[PDB]
RNA sequence: AGAGCGCAAGGGUAGAAGGGGGCCUGACUGCGAGGCCUGCAAGCCGAGCAGGGGCGAAAGCCGGGCCUAGUGAACCGGUGGU
RNA sequence: CCGGGUGGGGGGGAGGCGCCGGUGAAAUACCACCCUGGCGCGGCUGGGGGCCUAACCCUCGGAUGGGGGGACAGCGCUUGGC
RNA sequence: GUAAGAGGAGGUAUAGGGAGCGACGCUUGCCCGGUGCCGGAAGGUCAAGGGGAGGGGUGCAAGCCCCGAACCGAAGCCCCGG
RNA sequence: GGCUACGUAGCUCAGUUGGUUAGAGCACAUCACUCAUAAUGAUGGGGUCACAGGUUCGAAUCCCGUCGUAGCCACCA
C-alpha cells in the first residue's frame, strides 16, 4: 500500500545490495520493467557540479546509437529558405514569421522548435516562458540554431538527450522502452557513459559518475557500478 | 599605463611569437592580427596573456 | 644529565632550529634565501622500580624503557643480595 | 606657410610629415655592408640580400608614428614551448 | 503559514482517483536521483565537567608507610608567535 | 645560576617585590581617538599537526614513492568593553 | 598578490534562503491643537539595495568582475 503491490514484487527484485552494471541492467532491467510500456531506462545520473555554478550546466546533447520514440515534429519557425530544411526532414508547420503566433496564440504540438538564428530573435523574442523554460526554444544549442538543425532534426527524432543539472545533474538516460532486449540497452546505457564522458566540466570536482540508477522507471535501481 | 595591457602575440601551429600591446579602454576585444612567425610566411598570429 | 643505558648526551649550535627563514619554493622562493643558527637539547628522564632486595631509580634516556625492564629480568637470574643499592645497580648493568 | 604637425621646446615641414577615404595589418623571419658615438658597457642611422605578404595598372612603397625623452646589465625566479 | 498538513490507534464500511478540458515557471493517482532545515544511531574526529590513584610533585617523629597534589605540573623534543 | 639549588624566608598580603613624588597643613580638572595594561566561551586571518577528493612516475600486475582539496585546528594581532 | 567581511532613504539602517509589497530612527513638508511656542498627531515627498553581467517566470535575497574597505597572513627578481 504505497509504491502499488506490483513494485512490492520489483521490490522482491532489488534486496538493497548491488550494481547490475548496464549488462544486468540489460537483462534484468529489461526484467525490471513489467507492468506497462516504454519506460525510458530512466539512467539517473548524478554528479555534483554545485546546483549551478553560473555555467555548469551541461545541455548534454546526444544521438543515443540505436533510436529514441515518438514524434517531436521539430516545427521550426525558420524564416523562409530554412522552412525548406524543415520541410524535407521530420518537420511540420514550419512558417517562417507566423507559426509564431502558431506557438504564442495557441497552437502547440512540437519539441526542440530549431527556429533559426533571425527568428531566435523573434520566435525567441515572443515565446520565452513556455518554450524555452520547460524545454523547447532556440537555447542555441537545444538542436535550435542555426541549418545544423535539420541534421539535428534528424538528431531529435534519432537520438538527442539533453541533460539539464538541476540539483544532481540528475539526467534521465532515455530508451529501454522495455521491449529492446538485454542488446541495444547494454550498447545504449554505454553510449550514455560515454555521453556524460563528452560533456566534461572546467573544475568540477565530485564523483563524476555516481548515480547512474538505470531503473526503466516503475521497477528497481541499484546503479551500473558508475562506469561499464 | 594598463587599460592598455602588453600581450605577446603568440602564433597556433604550436608557438612563434611576435610581441605587441592592447587596449582595452577600445572595443578592442582579442586580437588575431596577421602576422610573421620565425618560420613560414605571413600566416596567422592570435593573443595571449601578458 | 646522561642516560645510563645508551650514552647519548646534549646537542648544540647548529644543532638547531635556525630560524633560518629558509628558500624553497614560493615565486622566486617561498621567501627565498634565509638563512640563521641554533640549539638543541636531548631527552633524559627518571623511572624508579624496585627488583630485587631493595628500591632503585634510572636516569634512564627516552625510547630505552623496555631495555630497562630486560634488564630486570636479567637481574632476577643473578644473584642479587646483601645493602649495596648503586654497587649492586653498577652490575646489573 | 606666423595654421596644423599627441604631450617640452628646438628644428624642420604644405613640391607634407597636414586633413578625408578604399584595401589591408611590414610595431615581419634569417641576416647584416658600413659608419656616428664613446674608456668600457650600451645607445645609434642602416644599402642590400633570401622567404612571404599588403597596396598601387605600373614606377615603387612597407623591419612602426616628422624627429630629439616615453628607460633598467647581470644573475634569482615565473609561464608557454624545443 | 493560527490554515491546516503528518501518522499511529481504531469505530468502520463498498469504495478513492491522475488526466486532454483549466491555471500558472510549473499539475498534484503511480515510479526514479538529490539540495535546503531538523530527528535518531552509525564512519571519522574533536569541545566542557566532575569521581578514583598507581605515574610524577610536596611534606611527616628514618617514612618499608600516612597524607595531599594528581593525570595538572615539572621535563625533553617539535609548532608558531609575541 | 644552563642547572642543582640558592636567597627571599625557619617570612605569610598590617608581608615581601616595583614605580612615582619626597615633612606636615590645604589640593588634584578635561580625553579611550592612539598606545600600553586589563577583561571577554561571537566573529576574522593564521604554524606544525589530522585528513583525504583529485593527480603523477613506474612495473604486465599485486604494488612502492611523492604532489595534494573540502573541513577541523590555538597562542598571537584585529573585534566588544573597562 | 591570498584569505575574510561589508558598504540599500540626506544622515543612520536592518531586512538575512527568494517570489516583496522596497522599513525604523531623526531630516524635509503641511494640515490638527492651542493664548501661541515647543510636547503631539497625520499624510506625503525621499530609497535607484556597493556599480555592472548572469542561474531563476519573479535576486536586496544565490553565482561572478571591478571598486570602496579594514583584518591579519603572506610575496616580490
Amino acid at each position: 500500500p504505497k509504491h502499488g503491490k506490483r513494485y512490492r514484487a520489483l521490490l522482491e527484485k532489488v534486496d538493497p545490495n548491488k550494481v547490475y552494471t548496464i549488462d544486468e541492467a540489460a537483462r534484468l532491467v529489461k526484467e525490471l520493467a513489467t507492468a506497462k510500456f516504454d519506460e525510458t531506462v530512466e539512467v539517473h545520473a548524478k554528479l555534483g557540479i554545485d546546483p549551478r555554478r553560473s555555467d555548469q550546466n551541461v545541455r548534454g546533447t546526444v544521438s543515443l546509437p540505436h533510436g529514441l520514440g515518438k514524434q517531436v515534429r521539430v516545427l521550426a519557425i525558420a524564416k523562409g529558405e530554412k522552412i525548406k530544411e524543415a520541410e524535407e526532414a521530420g518537420a511540420d508547420y514550419v512558417g517562417g514569421e507566423e507559426i509564431i503566433q502558431k506557438i504564442l496564440d495557441g497552437w502547440m504540438d512540437f519539441d526542440a522548435v530549431v527556429a533559426t538564428p533571425d527568428v531566435m530573435g523573434a520566435v525567441g523574442s515572443k515565446l520565452g516562458r513556455i518554450l524555452g523554460p520547460r524545454g523547447l526554444l532556440p537555447n542555441p544549442k537545444a538542436g535550435t540554431v542555426g541549418f545544423n538543425i535539420g541534421e539535428i532534426i534528424r538528431e531529435i527524432k534519432a537520438g538527442r538527450i539533453e541533460f539539464r543539472n538541476d540539483k544532481t545533474g540528475a539526467i534521465h538516460a532515455p530508451v529501454g522502452k522495455a521491449s529492446f532486449p538485454p542488446e541495444k540497452l547494454a550498447d545504449n546505457i554505454r553510449a550514455f557513459i560515454r555521453a556524460l564522458e563528452a560533456h566534461k566540466p572546467e573544475g568540477a570536482k565530485g564523483t563524476f559518475l555516481r548515480s547512474v540508477y538505470v531503473t526503466t522507471t516503475m521497477g528497481p535501481s541499484v546503479r551500473i557500478n558508475p562506469h561499464s | 599605463v594598463r587599460i592598455k595591457l602588453l600581450l605577446e602575440c603568440t602564433e597556433c601551429k604550436r608557438r612563434n611569437y611576435a610581441t605587441e600591446k592592447n587596449k582595452r579602454n577600445t572595443p578592442n576585444k582579442l586580437e588575431l592580427r596577421k602576422y610573421c612567425p620565425w618560420c613560414r610566411k605571413h600566416t596567422v598570429h592570435r593573443e595571449v596573456k601578458i | 644529565k646522561v642516560c645510563e643505558i645508551s650514552g647519548k648526551r646534549p646537542i648544540v649550535a647548529n644543532s638547531i632550529q635556525r630560524r633560518g627563514k629558509a628558500k624553497r619554493e614560493g615565486g622566486v622562493g617561498k621567501k627565498t634565501t634565509g638563512i640563521s643558527k641554533r640549539r638543541q637539547y636531548p631527552n633524559l628522564q627518571k623511572v624508579r622500580v624496585r627488583v630485587a632486595g631493595q628500591e632503585i631509580t634510572f636516569r634512564v634516556a627516552a625510547s630505552h624503557i623496555p631495555k630497562v625492564y630486560e634488564l630486570v629480568e636479567r637481574a632476577k637470574g643473578l644473584k642479587l643480595e646483601g645493602l649495596s643499592p648503586k654497587e649492586i645497580k653498577k652490575e646489573l648493568l
